[PDB]
Formats: C-alpha cells, structure tokens, sequence
C-alpha cells in the first residue's frame, strides 16, 4: 500500500521503545523505497529501505530486499556537532519462484518474525553467541 | 625433608612434580595481619590530635603458596601455578583528601589513609555459556590461518633428510676406497668444473667436494630453531571476553560524629579458560637436566661449518663420527614430541580486575568537592585444575603424523655410521 | 543458549499455524548451526540456519547470518514419492562493529520484527507489491 | 546425539566380551568424529570413526562412512615397549538420495546387523570362506 507514517511499538530489550518512520520517497533508479525516523540530522536519522523486483532475462526469481541502517551518534565529539560513530547494518532478502504461492510466502513472513522473538536468536543477536 | 611440597620421587630416583598435590593444593588458614595500624595526618575539632586507633576488620583468608618449578615436558611451557584464593570481601585502601569550608568557626582538615572496609561482591559466577562456544570456533579457522606456516615447515624439514642420505656416500667412499662414486656427486653440486686436480691426500678430497653443502645445512638448522618455538605457542589455546558491571555498596562510617561517605566502584568481571596440549606419557620420566640444551644450539651449529677447526691433529675421524652421533641423539629427543599428543592438563582461571571509578562527596546532604585515588591490592585468583570439556572437538594426530616418520628414518640412518 | 526444540506459535496469514524445530547439530566447517522441522523426508523438511562470526584480518565486523529454506512438496508427481518443486529462500544477515553496544543490537532485533508485522511489508511480501 | 561413553556388551565369538568407547572429539577438517577404547597407548587403543556428509555440486547423495581400526599389540618384542603388529581394518559406508525416506534407511540399518549375526557371514568373516 501507500508509503505512510509507520508507528512501531514494543521495541528494544525493554519493549517500551517506540518508533515512527516517515515516508522518504522512492529512488526510481534502483526502484527502492525509503523510510526514516524524523530526527534532526538525516545522517543521524534511522533509515529503512524496502524493494521489490521482477524476473528478467538475468533472473527468473523475485527478490525482496530490506535493509536497515541505524548509526550511532556521538553527541560530544569535542566539537559543536555530533558525528557518526558506528553504523549498524541490518539486511534481509527474499527469493521466490514465479510459481510461488501466497501462503508459502505468508508462511515465510511470520516464522522469520517468530524466530526474532525466539529465545535462540536473542543470545545470538544481543550477546553474540553461537548455538551452544 | 628430601621431598619438597611440589616434588615427587619415582622408580629411578627421578624428581617429578607431585600431581596429587599440584592439582588440588591444601587450604592454609591465615592468622597474621596485613595492615592493622594506619596513621592520620591532619587536624580535627580545632585541636591537634594525632592518635592511632584500630578500625573494624578480621582475618579469615585461605591462601596457598605459589610454586615455580621446571616443566614436565621436553621443550614445553612452564607448569600452571595452581593457587586457591577464598574471597573475604576484599578491602581497598581508602586515600581521600577532603577540604570543606562552612560556618564561621568550624574548619578542620584531616586525611584518612589506608582505611579498609567491607562490601558485597559476588564470590562465584559462570561465563562458560559465552566462552565454550567461542572456544571451539577458533579451531575451524586455525587450519586456514596458521595452516600455511605448518605446511611450509613440513616441506623445509623433508629436504634436510634428503641431504643426509646423499652425504653418507662421500664419507664411506674413503673407507672402502670407492672414489669413483665421490666424483659423481661433486660434479652435481657446482655449476662449472673448478675442482682441484693436484694429487693430495685421500681424505682431503672430501672437504672440497662438500664446500657448498656445508653452507646449505647451516641455513636449514638456523631458522628451524626459531620456527620450532613458534608452533609451540599455538598449542596453548586461551580465549575469553570481558564485560562491564557495577557493584553497589553502603554502610560506610569512616567519619565518626562528623559525616558519612558513599560512592560507587566499577569492576570488570572477566573469565578465560586455558588448555594444555602435550605428550600423554611425557610427564613420566624427567630430572633436573638430563638432555641436550638448546641455548648453545645456535653456537654449536657453526662450530663445524667454519673453515677453522681445533680437531685436525686430534683424530678427526673420531670427531666426525661423534658429530653425527650427537645430531641423531638430539633429533631423537625432539622426535618424542609427536608420537601421540593429547590434552593432558586443563585449568580455568577467573578474575575480576579494577577500572577507573568515580567518588562522590557529600556532607549530610550538601555537595562538596572531593578528590581521591585508590588502588587494588588483592584480587580473585583461583585456578581450578580439571580434565574435562563440555564439547570436545580436536584432532591433531594425523596432522603431525607425517612429521614422526621423517625423524625416524633419520635416526635409523645414523645407526649405520658406527665404527 | 543450547540448541533446543523451538516451538513457534502464531504463524502464517492465519496465525493459528504452529511449528517446531529440532536441533540438527552444527556444521563445524562453516561453523553454522542447523534447525529443522521433523517431517518424513529431510529434503522436504523445513530448514533453519543461524551463524555467528568473529572479526579477522579480512573483516573487522561481526556477521550474523540467518537463512531459511522451505521447499514445496509435490505430493502426487505421478510417481510413488513426493518431489521438491519450488524452494523458498529466506535470508537475513547482520553486521556490527567491534564497539557495537548491546541495546543498539537489541534495538535492531525488535524493529525488524515489527516491520515484519507492519502492514507495509505484508503487501510487499504476500502480494509482491512495491511501496505504492 | 552427543558423543558419549559407548558401552558394548555381547562381543566376540564368546559374546561375554565388553567394550567401552570414549568420545575422542571431532576432527573439523574432514568433519569426522572419533571414538576410542581407553587403553594405555593410543596407538594401541581401538578406534572408531563415524562421519556424515551433505550433497554438494560434486555429489547429490549423502555419504555415511564408518571405519574401525583394531591393531594387534605385540607385548614382548624383545624390547621394553609393545609394538603394532597387524592392523585390522573394518570399513562401512552408506549412500542415500536426497529423497531417501526414514524407514528405508532404518530398514538398511537393522538388516546389515542381522547379516552380521547370520550364520552365513561368520564363516565368511571368521573362517574366511566363500559362499559354499
């Protein structure tokens, strides 16, 4: 549907964190939409990117790419302006076949989320731990 | 008294470390005092008072004496110093200089130094959930990261044995008199032909034919000693991680009937697990030097390659046979480190160091500028020795199996150089 | 933590779908854990893969890779045995800097999930639609 | 499951023979587990090796390889230490197709054992005799 303000509740380890994302427009070249938090400095502002794709002579498969960019502001650099320090990269992709059905895709969508809420990944993500 | 606390006898009068005591020591009770009396330099109550009074305290700490002895494995690392330390709520010496100005006549300055107190610190913890998984992850990359150096040294040691099989023909050529085979090997060394044609001695021709050969072996044994020690450090696998933590404490009353002092101290709860990898049967026979040292190996190698010798009139034939005999003896000594090598000792040492912290001054609720500095004296040191792993994944036998038979063929070759 | 049976509720467009994943062990070579539904044919069985990484001389950044493989069984091929038809590929990666903090990562984890529940992606995923 | 101490009863022509195998760890390079009796000299100690495999661009089939190595100790060689004399090699492999089902495999497992208990193989194995 239409790019809109996207509010998000239940965020962060607390789950009391909330975030809104304004539509940033769409880069027509790569054909990729953009979403962002409204901050002060766009360089500091959180970014969310989604894209679709269509099969070509190069590839017969659909690609759905989602990337998230969350920098780390250094408030006091010893200078009057904050500066980017660390840049968190969150990337998600999807592949499908021209005959892919709806529920299959839908099935993929939820389960990925459930994993993200699974106690497995949290140690993997938060504490950077392998499967043991 | 012949047996110290860390040494054990044997069947052949061999002095080895007593593994029964070295693994688990004995808990000794400490009754003495470290710093029971502290001094005060300053003023209080607008009167000069310099007195010495003891504060609260108490001495219950279990300690064990450290042991530094010779290793239990040839060309091995020093044994772990197994020391058990029981935490008693470690105290930090308080050095705080405070200067307050309030009121019209109530002005005093005193510095309380070496003030010990008691806090609440976690005596035990466990980091194996994040360490053990990361421990087995470096094993996969070890074959790619350090595998190049391992395979490189394996090719440099095989060429040394090949040279040893060729020079035996030139030595024995003088024995029975087959000088025709000698001239075939000499011509395959030099680029051209400049060999001496004058009729000399029978043994003097062996010197000229091996002139470039002496410089070749010298460079092989030179850098081999350095790489031999580099691979020994890789066997000790130790990984760990630090995490941030804060410890809260209260109930401090160092200024009696004047004020109270509080603050916060930040610690670093760290954990690291080391492992030992050496010969399973290597620690059964050892003495206080029985073997050939390596500190002179760099000097004794060039002692024969140099054109200048002191054995010419001293029966050189006897010195040559002794020289090769000493080479095979050292090669056999090093050859006993690759037969079957497995995990033998293991230890887990947990410690909490000290980092930069801050101190806030207050007087019954009023802010005051306080500048202090503190240092740590005692820390957590408990190295628990055990043999076990949550998920053991290691294989080094076949990797080093190719190195074992190489030295075996060399040791058996020198046995054919007898009298 | 330890690989375990991972139960998942609220799956698929319905959200009444449930899934369990048994620990499949870990391939030590690539150092990657594996999880799977317990089906009949492993080739048919759903797969879930997670991995961590550690910075090397090649890269100073942590990588966390998660891939999901959900084939499509053809029950009747005209043959006695079912056969793989379409293979759904769901891939997720993560990048972090050695100085990356905890909450930053935690912040990333939730928000990605929220997006997956956002009305935006569902049309993007389920109905394969761009941002309009 | 986890590598463990594996006790074995009913061994040898007697069947009163028993054997235990300690986990030896896993060589990650070839990706092969190892098990052994606890003896004195590892060279003398019995070895048991198992491995799995996964289909690659080189092969589409699963391989399960099991090798057994049982040397023959010479107690008195005229020397102070025993020495390997004969080395018994027992090798077992398995091939399967990505569509291989469970019971098929299970069916293979038992029957092979039954053969090993069959009166046919014993003469073949023990007395080295062909099928007559």
């Amino acid at each position: 549907a239409k790019l809109e303000t996207v509010t998000l509740g239940n965020i962060g380890k607390d789950g009391k964190q909330t975030l809104v994302l304004n539509p940033r427009g769409v880069n027509p070249t790569n054909g990729v939409a953009s979403l962002s938090q409204a901050g002060a400095v766009p360089a500091l502002e959180k970014r969310v990117t989604v894209s679709v794709s269509q099969p070509s002579r190069n590839r017969k498969n659909y690609k759905v790419q989602v990337k998230i960019q969350n920098p780390t502001a250094c408030t006091a650099n010893g200078s009057c302006d904050p500066s980017v320090t660390r840049q968190a990269y969150a990337d998600v992709t999807f592949s499908f076949t021209q005959y892919s059905t709806d529920e299959e895709r839908a099935f993929v969508r939820t389960e990925l989320a459930a994993l993200l809420a699974s106690p497995l990944l949290i140690d993997a993500i938060d504490q950077l731990n392998p499967a043991y | 008294p012949k047996l110290p606390r860390g040494l054990r006898f044997g069947a052949d009068n061999e002095i080895l470390n007593d593994f029964q005591e070295l693994w688990f020591p004995d808990l000794f009770i400490e009754s003495s005092d470290t710093h029971p009396w502290y001094t005060l330099k300053g003023r209080v109550l607008n009167a000069h008072l310099d007195d010495r009074l003891p504060n609260v305290g108490g001495r219950q700490v279990r300690r064990t004496p450290h042991r530094v002895t010779v290793p239990i494995a040839s060309s091995g690392l020093r044994p772990v110093t197994t020391v058990q330390y029981d935490p008693a709520a470690l105290s930090f010496l308080l050095n705080a200089r405070v200067d307050w100005d309030f009121g019209n006549g109530d002005s005093a300055n005193l510095v309380i130094n070496d003030f010990l107190f008691r806090t609440f610190a976690p005596k035990e913890f466990d980091f194996s959930n994040s360490l053990v998984p990361r421990y087995t992850q470096a094993f996969s990359a070890f074959n790619a990261k350090y595998g190049t150096m391992i395979g490189e040294g394996l090719e440099t040691i095989k060429y040394l044995g090949l040279l040893l099989r060729r020079l035996r023909e030139g030595y024995r050529a003088v024995k029975r008199g087959d000088l025709r085979a000698l001239r075939r090997v000499i011509q395959s060394y030099h680029n051209g032909k400049w060999k001496p044609a004058t009729a000399g001695n029978l043994w003097l021709e062996f010197r000229y034919g091996l002139m470039p050969l002496f410089y070749d072996i010298r460079d092989v044994m030179l850098d081999w000693q350095n790489r031999h020690d580099k691979i020994q450090r890789l066997l000790r696998f130790s990984v760990g991680h630090g995490e941030d933590y804060v410890v809260e404490f209260d109930n401090l009353y160092p200024a009696v009937a004047y004020f109270k002092l509080k603050g916060e101290i930040t610690l670093e709860r760290r954990h690291r697990h080391g492992i030992s990898y050496a010969n399973r049967e290597g620690y059964a026979v050892f003495d206080n030097g029985s073997l050939r040292p390596v500190s002179d190996w760099k000097e004794l190698a060039t002692a024969f390659i140099n054109p200048h010798e002191v054995a010419w009139e001293l029966t050189p034939y006897s010195f040559v046979v002794d020289w090769f005999l000493n080479v095979g003896d050292i090669l056999a000594q090093q050859g006993q480190l690759y037969h079957n090598i497995d995990i033998v000792d293991g230890f887990d040492r947990r410690d909490i160091r000290l980092k930069s912290f801050t101190i806030k001054g207050e007087r019954n609720g009023r802010p005051v500028n306080v500048s202090a500095s503190l240092s740590a004296v005692d820390l957590f040191y408990s190295r628990l020795h055990t043999s076990n792993l949550p998920f053991a994944t290691l294989d080094l036998d076949t990797t080093f199996s190719s190195f074992k038979h190489v030295l075996d063929s060399i040791f058996l070759l020198t046995q054919r150089v007898k009298r």
